[PDB]
RNA sequence: GGUUGCGGCCAUAUCUACCAGAAAGCACCGUUUCCCGUCCGAUCAACUGUAGUUAAGCUGGUAAGAGCCUGACCGAGUAGUGUAGUGGGUGACCAUACGCGAAACUCAGGUGCUGCAAUCU
RNA sequence: GAAGACAUUGUCAGGUGGGGAGUUUGGCUGGGGCGGCACAUCUGUUAAACGAUAACGCAGAUGUCCUAAGGGGGGCUCAUGGAGAACAGAAAUCUCCAGUAGAACAAAAGGGUAAAAGCCCCCUUGAUUUUGAUUUUCAGUGUGAAUACAAACCAUGAAAGUGUGGCCUAUCGAUCCUUUAGUCCCUCGGAAUUUGAGGCUAGAGGUGCCAGAAAAGUUACCACAGGGAUAACUGGCUUGUGGCAGUCAAGCGUUCAUAGCGACAUUGCUUUUUGAUUCUUCGAUGUCGGCUCUUCCUAUCAUACCGAAGCAGAAUUCGGUAA
RNA sequence: GUGAUUUCUGCCCAGUGCUCUGAAUGUCAAAGUGAAGAAAUUCAACCAAGCGCGGGUAAACGGCGGGAGUAACUAUGACU
RNA sequence: GCCCUGAAAAUGGAUGGCGCUCAAGCGUGUUACCUAUACUCUACCGUCAGGGUUAUGAUGCCCUGACGAGUAGGCAGG
RNA sequence: GUCGAAUUUGGGUAUAGGGGCGAAAGACUAAUCGAACCAUCUAGUAGCUGGUUCCUGCCGAAGUUUCCCUCAGGAUAGCAGAAGCUCGUAUCAGUUUUAUGAGGUAAAGCGAAUGAUUAGAGGUUCCGGGGUCGAAAUGACCUUGACCUAUUCUCAAACUUUAAAUAUGUAAGAAGUCCUUGUUACUUAAUUGAACGUGGACAUUUGAAUGAAGAGCUUUUAGUGGGCCAUUUUUGGUAAGCAGAACUGGCGAUGCGGGAUGAACCGAACGUAGAGUUAAGGUGCCGGAAUACACGCUCAUCAGACACCACAAAAGGUGUUAG
RNA sequence: CCUCGCAAGAGGUGCACAAUCGACCGAUCCUGAUGUCUUCGGAUGGAUUUGAGUAAGAGCAUAGCUGUUGGGACCCGAAAG
């Protein structure tokens, strides 16, 4: 009862029938996997910048 | 035994030579590749005659040996043994395979050797004097009787086996930059060292005739 | 399918043991170790044996067969030997003497 | 019988160039990558640590993380009916810069310059690139160039 | 494989969170006590009529076992386990090998 | 323009044979008390710049030099290759149409350039 | 009359027990079986210059080994060749010169490496702890392997640095059950204390049919559901093999290649053999041979008419038109 | 089990069975005995038949191989 | 190049057939002509999209444009 | 065949289904026997076979990935329909250019490395082997190997310096560039850098082409998970309407015109009609359309007649034509 | 949507939703203040950890299409027990 093993026919047609369009980039990408040193500093720097802008705005 | 060259004729597989991956193969049937006065000089034998292919195919090693014998026998019987130099220009390196239940495990044992020949590739080359054109053409006609396919006998207008068509070889020789080696020649180039060019070619660097 | 009938001899006792199995089944194979040692003296049934440098091996019972009896005769007239010991699944036994 | 290791089919891929074996050089060690740069991945075979997979050889991505000895590169790869983002941790010997990116920076500097003058003299800018326009009307001088007639050669066999 | 009887490694104890000296032993498995809940469940399930009720393993394929070392710190008496790979032969604190000593067949 | 220290590109820099090097530098060089290191002050460590030398190292030049690099309308638009045909041929394979396009060969040229700091008739 | 607190009988426990009862008796597969593992993996090639890619394709390998063959640092250069030195020679040891790696790096193959990743020496245990992120196979799940960090504590080195096992690619394992390590932790539900038991966090004991059933056969006495997804006839495609016919002509034939043959080759035809394949047929095409009977083919055994001969006649051999 | 009558029924007790007034517990359940504990319990010895060790039995199931040298033709090998 | 020899299969037999010889064969060229559910224009049906519309239907009436194959299957209106 | 007994036979009686009985055939046990018949559990289970009921409209597949005692089946991803939702505000492309990468296949190469390999030439006062010259020679004259040097013929899926074509990654600004200065426990010798910011500048080209019959997102669920053929590349095999892959297009699921006939070839894809023009194929007649025109070749006692495609070769020919 | 502008635009507020950085709650690993009955208590502060969380609630009930599971389960069909 031997049969067909592997075939790549029609696969590209299915993919391009619903195409590969894009990974949908955004502004502010995720910080998953960046260095924790300077990630903590990023947290504190953004907190300080927000406080400074609020204090200058009054 | 002895399957046809019609079932081993076309180039269908990749070249499969004797290597560390393919051992225990039988030796070819052709062992001698130069016949006639093989120690002669290109000054002795000016005219070249080529037996050339016109199909992309595989010539059997034993077809090579059979055509080599019939050619050499005819030339030696007609014009003597020293009147020609015959060189076969294809070497059987492709190992041909034989299968010998069903198609399970169908990879076969080595059967024979064959030389893959391309279109426009010289199979036989004969150099000889100018008078022996007829006997050389007839001997290569017997050779093309015994090979498969369509072949062509062409009159090669190169001085002997080398290169450099007959006016060019003349001008080089009476210029003196050609030195007689065993069964071939050495050429003077203008790129070597002066010292060894002097001590290898004195005639060019003298005022000799 | 094919099935395998095996007839074997237990070496430590020398006893015939038989077996029957389908040829596709797995069987335990003992990892026997044969070691070539030097006999110092045949003590009270428990032969004294020597490694390449070490000298523990004082536990092997002197082999009770005619091979061990001839070994005893050899050691009694001296003629020092190296003996071959088999080790397999917890049991060890002297199997063959050999003159050095 | 069948194998898919980390470096299967990578023989000629991870070979070195001819007469280029040995130590890799300190220019490739002293070039600086900052977050947002666009880099090309071509693996160096001498440094086995930090080497990428064979899929990412000759591939372009944006660096997102810069750490002690490696950088992190985001590569889009095509599996199924979608592109996936992949975050590779590659060393600076396998990472190199992108000359398309430096030429884009020189072109934006040149464009900023050109708009700065065109605003100073009040002329329209003509900033974007145009493709190869076909040709224009031309005159060719026969003086000193009379057309030499060519004919097809006969068939002479050289062998 | 050969591993020494002593090893300076990290200690998890709260009095010593640094590298301290540890003695190296082998983990031998416990006595497999009779009053464990799985054993009581097995006894009740095997009791009666019906024969064997849970599977018993037969198709052994691996010969080796991973060795796991029990490290006891010499100061705080706290223990740890370190796993070493499949080795057929194992000697705690055998003689050290010699670089270039005279071979003796 | 040399030379030294640190380098960048990593043979246009390498290799073989032979010549030249005024100044300074570099080097060879002298000694074993100490630190130190070896079977061995040969390498290494230390002390002097004195007793000397450009013999080597190094630098540069020469070689119808080997190699390497660059270029060519030299080979060659050749081999090869996409796309097309109810094109050819028994087939093997080949030609044409629209595109892309080598390598070897031949010939010509070249034989390190440069950054920082210090020093030099 | 005999036996007698023995035996019988009642209940547990061990043995024996195909007499009997249940159940099982892998997969892939140019039919199935035997063989093999292409069933979990690794290297080169097939693989058609991103990646992916098949076959019971090719050449091989793994289920190990190592307290150093892991980590750091330092000194040196390795195969091989030449010239030499008592015994000493082809080769024992010592020098010098040349030596882009032609050696070694535990193992198969590939890659990589020269003041090292090789060979010697010194010190060590980064083969450590806490969990996260990423890559490969991928469903972007698990296992395994690996990468880069972080918080510690260390090793080494003068230091920069390097080190989270083996220079890189392989060397391996879920639930349930058992056992061990951790804090001094949670629960035993009427309230307490001790043993005991159950938990949480990390490992091990192993499933090689390797995402992981606990498992022997026979059936020609057989049965059922199916299958032309699949074998044993025929037909079909192919012609290796079988058969038949050419081409060339070294030689045999007294001399003479071709009256007749014809080696070494090489080109075809046939489906009158056996293969190869599995397209049709398993809700059925009655599957060997013989007897009987008709027709067709020609690759002519005889007969008709001819040609050639090493054809004198006779007999014979080769060929033509001919079924 | 074999299958009238006549004649004969050879060798092997290693295996598998079967058997025994063979030998010592080597292993050996429940109940019973002792030690520890606060007990649940744990660990010991003692331990029946059986298994193992020994013997017998083939008109029980069954089995009954090789390899060399060796005799005046050579060849085979009574023999070793 | 064409043609001939090589060139032998079994029911009767197949350039499709008849037939064709300065072809109705082969090679090449120039025009004319034939016709598909293809293309163009128009009409009608349906679906979709965009719109306009405050006496008897506003999920109605009307305008514009595009499109219409189809097994397994999905949905809608009857 | 047997026929005076191991004979035949009636009636009565006994043995009943895992049971009986058997001079043994797995025979017989009410036409049922390798486990009778009846009723019930029971509408037992079935990954397997068969069937599966009206119309029209719109959209419209898959035979592929991974895992499974898996290969006649499922799960999962993909392909499809429907319901939509947020915007129709600067977003994308089975495409090209410009710039920049990557690769090691075709080719090529071996007087470039590895491996194979044909042939000569010169040399080694260094005897490797065989000699000769005065048995001598740690001597000459040599042959012959070997080795080296410069050449020479042919190659290589698991060789390579070089190295295509076709496919392939990224970019072509407003989420951008430039200038001063705010935060930070990160970092620096440091008012240095890194990341994120405030403020200011950047219009008839916001920074290549062309297109957009809308872009993006989510839920749910079907069927499918046997494929097959053709051009090109290619593996095993002598080959196959053989087995297995890669790119694309088809058939399945597709009618229509042509190939006489045909699932796939050529053209062209389909609502219902009318008119016109064509594609592929054709125009002697069957058969709609020129027994058109033109230049030549061929006469076949087996002519030839149109791709897929339904066959012909080597070798010959003072047949004829041209060179 | 609002303000200015006939405009093209300039600014303000910006629900839903999308991306991201935080803040809070539970778990885990630390940190361990006042007190303390001296071993309890857990303040304050964290953390490449983690949850099917919070961050001015959306659910409940009924009905319908479709899908799932169990039931004879679309209908028919075994050899058997
Ligand atoms: C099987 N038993 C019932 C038994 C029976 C007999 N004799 C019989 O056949 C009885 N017939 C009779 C009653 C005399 C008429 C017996 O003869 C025996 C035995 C027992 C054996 C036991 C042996 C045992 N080991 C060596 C297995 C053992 O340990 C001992 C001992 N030292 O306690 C023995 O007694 C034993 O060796 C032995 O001798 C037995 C008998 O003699
Ligand atoms: C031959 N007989 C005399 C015998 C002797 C011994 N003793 C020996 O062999 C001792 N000799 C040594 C030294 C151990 C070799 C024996 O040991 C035995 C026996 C036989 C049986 C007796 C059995 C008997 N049963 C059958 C009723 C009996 O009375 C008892 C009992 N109720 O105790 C048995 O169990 C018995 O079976 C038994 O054990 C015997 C022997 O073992
Ligand atoms: C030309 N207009 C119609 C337009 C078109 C698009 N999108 C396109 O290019 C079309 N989209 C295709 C390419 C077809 C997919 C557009 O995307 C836009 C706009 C308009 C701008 C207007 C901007 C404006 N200011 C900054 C000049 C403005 O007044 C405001 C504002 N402050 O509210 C905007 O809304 C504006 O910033 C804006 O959003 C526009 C677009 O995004
Ligand atoms: C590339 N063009 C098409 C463009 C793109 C974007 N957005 C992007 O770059 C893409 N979006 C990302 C950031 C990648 C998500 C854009 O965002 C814009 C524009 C166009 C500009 C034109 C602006 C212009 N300036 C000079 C003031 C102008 O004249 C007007 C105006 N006042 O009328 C605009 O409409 C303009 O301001 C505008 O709206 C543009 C964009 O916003
Ligand atoms: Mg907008
Ligand atoms: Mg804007
Ligand atoms: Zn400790």
């Amino acid at each position: 009862a031997k049969s067909k093993n592997h075939t790549a026919h029609n696969q590209t047609r299915k993919a391009h029938r619903n195409g590969i369009k894009k990974p949908k980039t955004y502004k502010y990408p995720s910080l998953k996997g960046v260095d924790p040193k300077f990630r903590r500093n990023h947290k504190h720097a953004l907190h300080g910048t927000a406080k400074a802008l609020a204090a200058a705005k009054k | 035994a002895r399957r046809p060259a019609r079932c081993y004729r076309y180039q269908k597989n990749k070249p499969y030579p004797k290597s560390r991956y393919n051992r225990a193969v039988p030796d070819s049937k052709i062992r001698i590749y130069d016949l006639g006065k093989k120690k002669a000089t290109v000054d002795e034998f000016p005219l070249c005659v080529h037996l050339v292919s016109n199909e992309l195919e595989q010539l059997s090693s034993e077809a090579l040996e059979a055509a080599r014998i019939c050619a050499n026998k005819y030339m030696t019987t007609v014009s003597g043994r020293d009147a020609f130099h015959l060189r076969v220009r294809v070497h059987p390196f492709h190992v041909l395979r034989i299968n010998k239940q069903g198609m399970r495990g169908a990879w076969g044992k080595p059967h024979g050797l064959a030389a893959r020949v391309d279109i426009g590739q010289i199979i036989f080359s004969v150099r000889t004097k100018d008078s022996n054109k007829d006997v050389v053409v007839e001997g290569l006609r017997r050779a093309r009787y015994k090979f498969p396919g369509q072949q062509k006998i062409i009159l090669s207008k190169k001085w002997g086996f080398t290169n450099l068509d007959r006016p060019e070889y003349l001008k080089k020789r009476e210029a003196g930059e050609v030195k007689d080696d065993g069964a071939f020649v050495k050429f003077l180039s203008k790129k070597g060292s002066l010292e060894n060019n002097i001590r290898e070619f004195p005639e060019y660097f003298a005022a000799q005739a | 399918h094919a099935k395998v009938h095996l007839v074997a001899i237990d070496i430590f006792t020398g006893k015939k043991l038989e077996d029957l199995s389908p040829s596709t089944h797995n069987m335990e194979v003992p990892v026997v170790k044969r070691n070539e040692y030097q006999l110092l003296d045949i003590d009270d049934g428990f032969l004294s044996l020597m490694n390449m440098d070490g000298d523990t091996k004082d536990d092997v019972k002197a082999p009770e067969g005619e091979l061990g009896d001839s070994l005893q005769t050899a050691f009694d007239e001296g003629k020092d030997l190296m003996v071959t010991i088999i080790s397999a699944m917890g049991e060890e036994a002297a199997i063959s003497f050999k003159e050095a | 019988g069948k194998s898919h290791g980390y470096r299967s089919r990578t023989r000629y891929m991870f070979q070195r160039d001819f007469r280029k074996h040995g130590a890799v050089h300190l220019s490739t060690y002293l070039k600086v990558y900052k977050v947002g740069d666009i880099v090309d991945i071509k693996a160096n075979g001498s440094i086995q640590k930090g080497m990428p997979h064979k899929f990412y050889q000759g591939k372009t991505g944006v660096v997102y993380n810069v750490t002690k000895s490696s950088v992190g590169v985001i590569i889009n790869k095509m599996v199924g009916n979608r592109y996936l983002e992949k975050r590779l941790n590659l060393r600076v010997e396998h990472i190199k810069h992108s000359k398309c990116r430096q030429e884009f920076l020189e072109r934006v500097k040149a464009n900023a310059a050109k708009r700065a003058e065109a605003k100073a003299q009040g002329v329209a800018v003509q900033l974007k690139r145009q493709p190869a326009q076909p040709r224009e009307s031309r005159i060719v001088s026969t003086e000193g160039n009379v057309p030499q007639t060519l004919a097809p050669v006969p068939y002479e066999t050289f062998i | 494989v050969n591993v020494p009887k002593t090893r300076k490694t990290y200690c998890k104890g709260k009095t010593c969170r640094k590298h301290t000296q540890h003695k190296v032993t082998q983990y031998k498995a416990g006595k497999a006590s009779l009053f464990a809940q799985g054993k009581r469940r097995y006894d009740r399930k095997q009791s009666g009529f019906g024969g064997q009720t849970k599977p018993v393993f037969h198709k052994k394929a691996k010969t080796t076992k991973k060795v796991v070392l029990r490290l006891e710190c010499v100061k705080c008496k706290t223990r740890a386990q370190l796993t070493l790979k499949r080795c057929k032969h194992f000697e705690l604190g055998g003689e050290k090998k010699q670089k270039g000593q005279a071979l003796q067949f």
